[PDB]
């Protein structure tokens, strides 16, 4: 007799621009990400540290897809770098762990963004 | 404690609101402090007449009288008071002034230029209104502390331009209230940093960012639709359709102002969750800003109960 | 259309939400639940109402499936 099915533990739904940004990240297109990061700096459209509902971040998705140039551009534009080294280690790839180990000290100015 | 951010695009009126928090809530600028703005009044005046003259080339506008050509040369090298007067009163110069939306001209240009006799006297001391009218770019943060209704206001003035955006992210922590300033008189203007960009569309997209940002879910969002005085004058000669091609209302202050308010308030993507507290303002009008800021403070108190 | 609903690999009692639950995939289940879908409630094991008895008597295999 029509058992009601509904999302009882509802996460905050992603914004359309955020969905476009992470879809571009998982797509692997290098050119599309850069305009998004510049417009997120200037126009503050996209929060870079947003979180899709299945436990992933743009840096972290770039870790799973093992692309290093998207890694370098994202971490140049100040993604939250913490806890990402463990996913790279579990990925068992030398390039990603070397890249996050090397760029822990990019002459950090004004501490970290809040 | 109330953390208050003054945000908005370049030239929207942020620092002018900051000047008002001095005089409205405090003794305010001293004669000596006024005297410190004299060189700024002069620079704003000189740079404004230079800007109009320079534009006359781009705009294909001749001097009303040939004799002004040498005054223009003299102006660039620099008696100065006489030269500026003759240029300002020239018919070619005035024709260019009338078309200032086609270049970049300070809002206070005619204010000063029409008062040239007064401001050019050797004994000139800027008045408090002269100070309010000055244009000084605001680069970096301008945190100042003020106390209203016994609230300890921690106020952050920041650069409105797109070059100044980098500073904004550091100040986003613990914001009780944002006063977001919009120059009403910018529907037909283009950005100084991008002359293919209309100023009002730039102000919308930022307000789209600032209103819907997850940092400001609990922050009280106050919208100052500012430069109401300039807008009242401009609307009688420059149609709103320049900015909003779909507008079918009148080019009158009340209707056009109301439409702009609607366009900004529509950018709120959480209308059944969040208010925008909108006021029409003249930031250079002390009485007006005092009344509006009193009302704003009441909203903040009521929202922090 | 005539004569083309002949073959279906899935039994007619299978609704999309039931098959999504059978495959046990989070994204498809979430997408289906977001679109206001329902599943019928099974009766008690010791049920003796008219509809359960009639459905078991007419076609027991369909009821059990
Ligand atoms: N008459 C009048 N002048 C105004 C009004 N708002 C701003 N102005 C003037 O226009 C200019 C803009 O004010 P500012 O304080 O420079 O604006 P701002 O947003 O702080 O500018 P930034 O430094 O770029 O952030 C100044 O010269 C002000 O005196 C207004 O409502 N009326
Ligand atoms: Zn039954």
């Amino acid at each position: 007799d029509r058992i009601p099915l509904q999302i009882v533990r509802a996460e905050t739904e992603l914004s359309a621009e955020e969905k476009a940004f992470l879809n571009a990240v998982e797509k692997g297109d290098y050119a599309t990400v850069k305009q998004a990061l510049q417009e997120a700096e200037i126009y503050y459209n996209v929060n870079i540290n947003c979180m899709d509902p299945l436990g992933r971040s743009a840096l972290l998705i770039a870790i799973e897809n093992e692309n290093l140039e998207i890694m370098e551009l994202l971490l140049n534009h100040s993604v939250y770098v913490g806890d990402a080294l463990l996913y790279a280690i579990r990925k068992e790839v030398v390039g990603a762990v070397e890249l996050l180990l090397s760029y822990r000290r990019p002459s950090g100015e004004k501490q970290v963004p809040t | 404690e109330v953390k208050l951010l003054l945000l908005g695009a370049g030239e929207s009126g942020k620092s002018t609101i900051v000047k008002q928090m001095k005089i409205i809530h405090e003794d305010g600028y001293s004669e000596d402090e006024c005297k410190q703005y004299k060189v700024v009044v002069y620079s704003n005046t000189i740079q404004s007449i230079i800007a109009i003259i320079r534009a006359m080339g781009r705009l294909k506008i001749d001097f009303g009288e040939a004799a002004r050509a040498d005054d223009a040369r003299q102006l660039f090298v620099l008696e100065l008071a006489g030269v500026i007067k003759r240029l300002w009163r020239d018919g070619g110069v005035q024709a260019c002034f009338s078309r200032s939306r086609e270049y970049q001209l300070n809002d206070s240009a005619s204010y000063y230029l029409n008062d040239l006799d007064r401001i050019s006297q050797s004994n000139y001391i800027p008045t408090q209104q002269d100070v309010l009218r000055t244009r000084v770019k605001t680069t970096g943060i301008v945190e100042t502390h003020f106390t209203f209704k016994d609230l300890y206001f921690k106020m952050f003035d920041v650069g409105g331009l797109r070059s100044e955006r980098k500073k904004w992210i550091h100040c986003f922590e613990g914001v009780t209230a944002i006063i977001f300033c919009v120059a009403l008189s910018d529907y037909d203007l283009v950005l100084a940093e991008d002359e293919e960009m209309n100023r009002m569309h730039e102000s919308m997209k930022l307000f789209d960012s600032i209103c819907n940002n997850k940092w400001f879910t609990e922050t009280s969002i106050i919208l100052f639709l500012n430069k109401k005085d300039l807008f009242e004058e401009k609307i009688k000669r420059s149609p709103l359709t320049i900015c909003y091609p779909e507008y079918t209302g009148s080019n009158t202050y009340e209707e056009a102002a109301a439409y702009i308010q609607c366009q900004f308030e529509d950018l709120n993507r959480r209308k059944d969750t969040k208010e925008i507290y909108t006021h029409f303002t003249c930031a250079t009008d002390t009485k007006n800003v005092q009344f509006v800021f009193d009302a704003v403070t009441d909203v903040i108190i009521k929202n922090n109960l | 259309l005539m004569m083309d609903t002949q073959f279906s690999e899935f039994t007619p009692d299978i609704t999309p939400i039931m098959l999504a639950a059978h495959t046990n995939n989070y994204e498809i289940i979430k997408l289906l639940v977001q679109k206001r879908v329902t599943i019928p409630r099974p009766h008690q094991i010791r049920c003796n109402c008219v509809e359960c008895v009639s459905s078991s008597e007419v076609d027991s295999l369909r009821h059990s499936r």
